[PDB]
């Protein structure tokens, strides 16, 4: 019978596997299997073979039917359990090994692997009962509170449960003129979406510019409802038509300013794609304190609508690149010349480092027409120029720097030949402060900074 | 725990006087002795992350520090039960 | 869970560590 050349061919197999020629032994093992289903100790030391070959499914199959037909064969659980732990599977091969114990509890091999085994599973149950998910719950509940609907809709707007039509955006707008509020549950509907897309939106964002599209800025813009007015005069509409870049300081020095953010995150989930919102300096949490809108927030609305904003400003875009030939910045890049987005991207948009450290240095370095690095009397302690604005340029290949942060007594800023650009777009900050502001028109096919002037504000 | 169980005193004002928590370990205990072994195989595994945060509410709770979240400590204990019962995935 | 303190924390901790010696293989 062909089987015993078989069985034959397996004892030179078996020379030849302890020599590494597996091939030879598993062609052999597949004439045996091929008329003999029954030659159990031997499918055994295939069902072995085959886990050093990592054939898993093979020798698994084996086992289990031979244990199927041969209940009493022991050292095929043993095998079995073995090929689990291998594949990394503990209960099934916890189950083997107590029905090789149960079955042949004579064999301490098989008693002190069971064991090892139970205790190694303690392990991984004890971890399954004290384990949780790593951040404060907090936000979470706006969800909750939404989906309670403590009460629904409201005078002025007539909010959809997502994506609010551009009628509804420009309507929100307009009771903004009337300077009317959202109800609680459809300002927590827009922001808790909001906050979503921008935790899913890419970690730092580098985007390149398309050709025909023309180029609408703020610098700082300190929430005002007549600036919205004045920028819809400037320019058109956003509308998925312009790339609109809010480069600025707007949450804060001005009584509008959580009206400013509620409209400009409408628009940003309505067009996502080339609508880019960086955070000013004066977006971050206690700049909220200092000029009072934590406390300002606070009386429009219950505290946790603040914590919600604070929250959606540690989520907010930090720096961007344009087309690969502008940095739209609020300030400028940290430290030395080396210093990418790519480098910066690595550090998640759910932080803040300390007033003078790495983001923080590139919300708010500052210029100088001094060539060098430098460090500032406002208190980041920073502040850069030519020479080196030049040499991040060429190490990160762009071509001028867009700059948003610094006050004017008029206008904008060209200066060491127009390399770096500034843009200023608060023309009154408060009654202590009453200037021109700047705006500017660029085109995403042909770059240089061309500029704009904005006369005169009223309250 | 006194201050904040007064009637008539506001303790929003408790950030200048309330102290801050300084966590001291066993050298020589085992359970610490062990952790330096679990912790040297991986930095980041989540298993010695989640003894950090049970062993820290464990010595709170016999500090007099109450927990403010009680019910995660208690979930804890009786997913703790599920693996002393034998049912710790419901089977 | 209800608001009542132990009248001995240290013994509570001490079973909820003759447990964890088992979470951590110790003894
Ligand atoms: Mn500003
Ligand atoms: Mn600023």
């Amino acid at each position: 019978g062909a089987l015993k050349r078989a069985e034959e061919l397996k004892t030179q197999a078996n020379d030849y596997f302890k020599a590494k020629d597996y091939e030879n032994a598993i062609k052999f093992y597949s004439q045996a299997i091929e008329l003999n289903p029954s030659n159990a100790i031997y499918y055994g030391n295939r069902s072995l073979a085959y886990l050093r070959t990592e054939c898993y499914g093979y020798a698994l199959g084996d086992a289990t039917r031979a244990i199927e037909l041969d209940k009493k064969y022991i050292k095929g659980y043993y095998r079995r359990a073995a090929s689990n732990m291998a594949l990394g599977k503990f209960r099934a091969a916890l189950r083997d090994y107590e029905t090789v114990v149960k079955v042949k509890p004579h064999d301490k091999d098989a008693k002190m692997k069971y064991q090892e085994c139970n205790k190694i599973v303690k392990q991984k149950a004890f971890e399954r009962a004290i384990a949780g998910d790593e951040h404060k719950r907090s936000v979470v509940d706006s969800l909750d509170i939404e989906s309670m609907t403590i009460e629904d809709e409201y005078s002025g707007p007539k909010l959809e449960d997502g994506k609010v039509t551009i009628s509804f955006m420009k309507e929100l707008m307009q009771w903004y003129k009337d300077q009317k509020k959202l109800h609680r549950k459809c300002a927590y509907q827009i922001l808790v979406q909001v906050k979503e897309v921008l935790s899913k939106l890419s970690t730092l964002v580098e985007t390149t510019l398309k050709e025909t599209e023309k180029i609408t800025v703020c610098g700082d813009t300190h929430g005002q409802f007549y600036d919205l007015l004045n920028i819809f005069e400037l320019n058109g509409l956003p509308s998925e038509t312009n790339p609109y870049i809010f480069n600025g300081d707007f949450v804060d020095r001005g009584s509008f300013s959580v009206e400013v953010i509620l409209t400009l995150f409408g628009f940003k989930l309505l067009y996502p794609d080339h609508f880019h919102l960086l955070r000013g300096n004066a977006e971050t949490d206690n700049m909220n304190q200092i000029y009072g809108f934590e406390g300002e927030v606070k009386a429009k609305y219950t505290a946790q609508m603040y914590e919600l904003f604070s929250e959606v400003f540690e989520w907010l875009p930090l720096a961007q690149c344009i087309n690969g030939k502008v940095l739209i910045m609020h300030g400028g890049l940290f430290s030395e010349d080396g210093v990418t987005l790519d480098d910066i991207r690595k550090i998640e948009r759910n932080r803040q480092p300390p007033d003078s450290g790495p983001m923080c240095d590139l919300l708010w370095s500052d210029p100088q027409p001094q060539n060098g690095r430098s460090i500032s009397k406002r208190g980041v302690s920073c502040q850069f120029g030519p020479d080196v604005t030049k040499a991040f340029l060429e190490e990160n290949n762009l071509d001028y720097i867009i700059r948003s942060h610094e006050v004017k007594a008029e206008g904008y800023e060209v200066a060491h030949g127009g390399r770096c650009v500034t843009v200023f777009s608060a023309p009154n900050y408060c009654d202590q402060m009453g200037n021109k502001a700047s705006y500017i028109h660029l085109q995403g096919s042909d770059l240089r900074p061309q500029f704009h002037q904005f006369t005169a504000v009223p309250h | 725990r006194i201050m904040k169980a007064q009637a008539l005193r506001d303790n929003s004002t408790m950030g200048y006087m309330m102290a801050k928590k300084h966590l001291e370990i066993n050298p020589d205990h085992p359970i610490v002795e062990t952790l330096r072994q679990k912790a040297e195989a991986d930095k980041n595994d989540k298993a010695v992350k989640d003894l950090v945060v049970l062993l820290f509410e464990t010595a709170l709770l016999s500090s007099g520090f109450s927990l403010e979240d009680p019910q995660t400590h208690s979930n804890r204990i009786y997913r703790m039960i599920k693996l002393g019962l034998g049912i710790d995935e419901d089977e």
